[PDB]
């Protein structure tokens, strides 16, 4: 299912976007290199997320182990350059996924107030 | 957003150029990624590289340009037009000792470009030809470099012939030379297409151009310039060759003039010299295939009597082309002349053999030459002997020897196949490896010895021979290493890999293994960080050897070295302390290092090497438990080193190395020697003999504090073996009689910190 591929990819990309540990990044980007080659038609979804950090790691980095996956992803992307833009997550309701899982009220809280009040009113007599 | 990240890789690659170890690995890894990206988005990568090349064009500059051009060539060779033509091609034209590398690189770029682009490069050439009809020739030189096939060659000749008479005389000359190379470019790349030519429009172009170029040839110098092309154009006309072997009269008179010029009957040396070039090019051409063989048979004897005459030497690349062609035509009279003779002939032979190996299905393989291996070995031994016992004659033996070693690198099998013989060959190569005055030869001798140590080669030298010879090489190399050491050590790593491979398929051996062990330990203190890391890597292969042998004492600590400037030396010394078990090697390494260190100590009284040697002796010395007793006495004498320029550094480093790095197994000797020394600071009435003794005491306090601070595993066991009580009593008693000055107060303070 392309939605499941897109969600999986977006989670891995989300984990790359934020995590500061280069050892985390090694593991994650190795999985993105395979995942790009595995799901090439869906991979464009993640490109916006990856773009900022991939520019950063290309221009800055000097670990070959982390770079080998990154260069693999760029190669894979160009080799298969779409059927699913970043907007695709929005259609099923996941545009916030990379939004929310970033670093640490009013609009959310009012909806939660209505939800909790409805939860009480349904469940509690 | 893919374009933006491709541009980010391009931009990374640009910023990592030398003109602006991890930066090396990063650069190559970026280059390889750009190549693999170019495999798909070719014009993005080529545009970026072109843009960078323009910026760079408008030692590190050359290296940057080489990196860009090597990248371009590999991208273009990986190709699946407008800016290739309008942007890249003019920059590659701009390039067309580092200038020759850049010209070679740019030519390889242009060749690759031209494969799929040819019509554009030809349009540039055709436009400059047109401009030349109505003098700047440089675009015409592009004909030399471009990829050419049969149809393209025909087009180049047709275009040239039409315009040639309207061109100016300098342009005509540039065209003539450039077409000569253009023909070879086709024949070399597309030998099948040249073969098919001997199995009318090409011949019409070639004849028309021949007659035009003949009409240009009004003088001795112009004749000499055109004859190498005229023979090519005649070789492009097989039916004309068949007729003139019996409109064609000027072609017959040209061949007759070449024959007369080879036979010495032409008075003009320039025409004889040119005729050699032409007839070698003919001989060469025949190897890529016929009536041409009759033409070769009419000239080859006079050509051999011109180029291979020991009584009247010709005036090397031309001679090599001749010999290689003669071998390919008939795989040996001139060969025996080259085996016997001028050293320049030995040179031409060896380089010809090297080219035969390194460059078609009917070409004779090198194996016909394996009759002459004994004579090649004799030539090697003689040349080696003459190079080592050595101005112009000496310099020539060096170039010859390099070529013979390159030949051995190209193929060992020759030398070994006709045949002690192998042992002599290997011994000669091994003797070159140490030679400081010949780094290029030594490097190639190592590569030669490496290929000689590959499995297929060793079989030809089996196991009883491998053991004796390879161990003899190891022993000799290690013995020299214990007397470019780093490169020799890297190579010794790859030799050990080969030995492990050979044994995995499976008294001098014990001596060799011991000397290797000595050498590796002695490298652990070397002032070069790279050497130390390589030596560590060598212990891995020593373990692998023992695993392979045993599968049919130090091993744990060797594997820990395998797992691994000041921080590295600290790590090394920590490992050296974990060597419990004595071996002939570690013992000898200590004794040798001690001997070297004593010599270095005297010379000092290079410093970082002495510090590292000191540290190594301190760390390893436990195994030796006398020489060690004398070394410790010498260290103790150095704690009070009064030397004005290096004394503070000596005292500091002895203190730090004894206090942090000494072997736990030596603590019982150190405390007895400190005790005995400090005890001499008292008279028979137990009164203190007060600068040297005070300085010894201060350094002793710091050394003992550092020892006692240290948590090296197993150190507790050894700290128990000798009493400190009499020493510490004598230290405090000494320090008590020091007055109440600032320095004496600091010493009292330090002794309290030690006591704690």
């Amino acid at each position: 299912d392309p939605k499941i591929q897109a969600l999986l990819l977006t989670v891995l990309a989300t984990l790359v976007k934020y995590t500061t540990d280069e050892f985390d990044q090694r593991i994650l980007y190795e999985y993105l290199a395979e995942a790009s080659v595995v799901f090439p038609k869906v991979f464009p979804v993640v490109h916006n997320l990856l773009d900022s950090k991939i520019n950063t790691l290309l221009s800055l980095c000097q670990d070959p182990n982390l770079l080998n996956p990154i260069h693999g992803i760029v190669q894979s992307v160009v080799y298969h350059e779409p059927q699913y833009q970043t907007s695709y997550l929005q259609s099923f309701g996941f545009n916030g996924l990379w939004r929310f899982a970033g670093p640490f009220i009013p609009d959310y809280a009012e909806l939660i107030v209505k939800f909790l009040d409805a939860l009480i009113d349904t469940y509690l007599p | 957003r893919p374009v933006e990240w491709v541009q980010a890789v391009v931009s990374r690659f640009d910023e990592q150029l030398p003109i602006k170890t991890h930066t090396k690995v990063s650069t190559e890894h970026n280059k390889e990624c750009l190549i693999n990206i170019s495999k798909y988005k070719f014009s993005l990568v080529i545009s970026g590289l072109t843009t960078i090349l323009k910026n760079v064009n408008n030692k590190n500059l050359y290296l940057s340009q080489l990196i860009i051009l090597d990248t371009l060539e590999k991208c273009l060779a990986g190709q699946p037009e407008t800016m290739l033509v309008k942007q890249l091609l003019p920059e590659i034209c701009h390039f067309l000792q580092h200038a020759a590398e850049l010209r070679n690189s740019a030519s390889g770029v242009l060749f690759s470009l031209s494969c799929n682009n040819f019509n554009a490069v030809f349009s540039r050439i055709s436009t400059r030809l047109q401009e030349l009809t109505v003098v700047d020739v440089h675009d015409i030189e592009l004909l030399q470099y471009i990829n050419v096939d049969c149809a393209k060659l025909k087009r180049l000749l047709k275009e040239t012939a039409f315009k040639f008479k309207a061109l100016k005389k300098v342009a005509q000359l540039a065209v003539i030379n450039s077409l000569e190379k253009a023909f070879w470019n086709w024949v070399e790349n597309y030998p099948d297409e040249f073969t098919k030519l001997y199995q009318t429009d090409m011949a019409e172009c070639a004849e028309k151009l021949f007659d035009l170029v003949d009409g240009f040839a009004e003088s001795t110098k112009r004749k000499a310039a055109v004859w190498p092309l005229q023979i090519i154009l005649l070789i492009l006309c097989p039916e004309i060759i068949q007729d003139i072997s019996k409109n064609n009269m000027n072609k017959k008179l040209f061949l007759d003039s070449l024959r007369k010029a080879l036979a010495g009957h032409g008075g003009s040396r320039q025409l004889t010299e040119s005729a050699a070039i032409a007839c070698v090019k003919l001989c060469k051409a025949s190897t890529y295939i016929s009536v041409i063989f009759l033409l070769v048979q009419s000239m080859v004897v006079d050509l051999k009597n011109l180029l291979f005459n020991p009584s009247k030497p010709f005036s090397v690349d031309l001679m090599i082309d001749c010999l290689v062609s003669c071998f390919r035509i008939s795989p040996n009279q001139h060969f025996k002349i080259c085996l016997a003779s001028p050293s320049t002939f030995h040179y031409v032979l060896v380089n010809s053999l090297h080219r035969i190996i390194t460059n078609l299905d009917w070409w004779p393989k090198i194996d016909a030459v394996y009759c002459h291996s004994v004579e090649l070995r004799n030539m090697f031994g003689e040349t080696l002997h003459k190079a080592v016992q050595g101005d112009l004659e000496t310099r020539s033996y060096k170039y010859l020897l390099l070529s013979m070693v390159k030949l051995i690198h190209a193929d060992p099998k020759l030398l070994l196949c006709n045949p002690g013989s192998t042992a002599e060959l290997i011994t000669g190569l091994v003797q070159l490896v140490p030679q400081s005055h010949m780094p290029e030869i030594a490097q190639e001798a190592m590569e030669a010895l490496l290929v000689l140590h590959q499995l297929d080669s060793i079989d030809l030298w089996p196991v009883e021979t491998f053991w004796e010879i390879s161990s003899q090489m190891l022993f000799y190399i290690c013995k020299k290493l214990t007397s470019s050491s780093t490169e020799i050590l890297k190579w010794l790593r790859e030799i050990l890999i080969c030995r492990n491979k050979f044994l995995l398929k499976n008294p001098i051996c014990r001596q060799a293994q011991t000397k290797l062990e000595v050498a590796l330990y002695m490298f652990l203190w070397n002032p070069d960080t790279e050497a130390v890391l390589v030596a560590m890597s060598c212990f891995r292969h020593l373990c692998e050897e023992a695993d392979i042998r045993c599968g049919v004492p130090n091993y744990n600590t060797f594997m820990e070295f395998a797992s691994v400037r000041a921080a590295l030396q600290k790590r090394v010394m920590a490992l050296l302390r974990r060597i419990e078990h004595p071996t002939a090697g570690n013992t000898e390494a200590w004794e040798d290092t001690h001997a070297k260190w004593e010599q270095a100590t005297k010379l000092i009284l290079s410093l970082q090497e002495w510090i590292n040697m000191t540290g190594f002796l301190c760390a390893l010395g436990g195994v030796c438990l006398t020489p060690v007793s004398k070394f410790m006495d010498r260290l103790l004498s150095l704690m009070v080193c009064n030397h004005e320029k290096v004394g503070l550094q000596i005292r500091t480093n002895v203190k730090d190395l004894v206090g942090l790095e000494l072997s736990p197994a030596l603590y019982p000797m150190l405390f007895n020697k400190l005790k005995n020394t400090i005890s001499k600071f008292f008279d028979s009435q137990g009164q203190v003999l007060l600068d040297t003794n005070t300085q010894f005491v201060e350094q002793t306090i710091a050394i003992m504090k550092n020892l006692l601070d240290n948590h090296t595993e197993g150190s507790s066991e050894h700290l128990g073996q000798a009493s400190i009580e009499t020493m510490m009593l004598n230290l405090v008693r000494y320090v008590r009689v020091l007055g109440n000055m600032v320095h004496a107060i600091q010493i009292k303070t330090k002794l309290c910190q030690l006591v704690e």
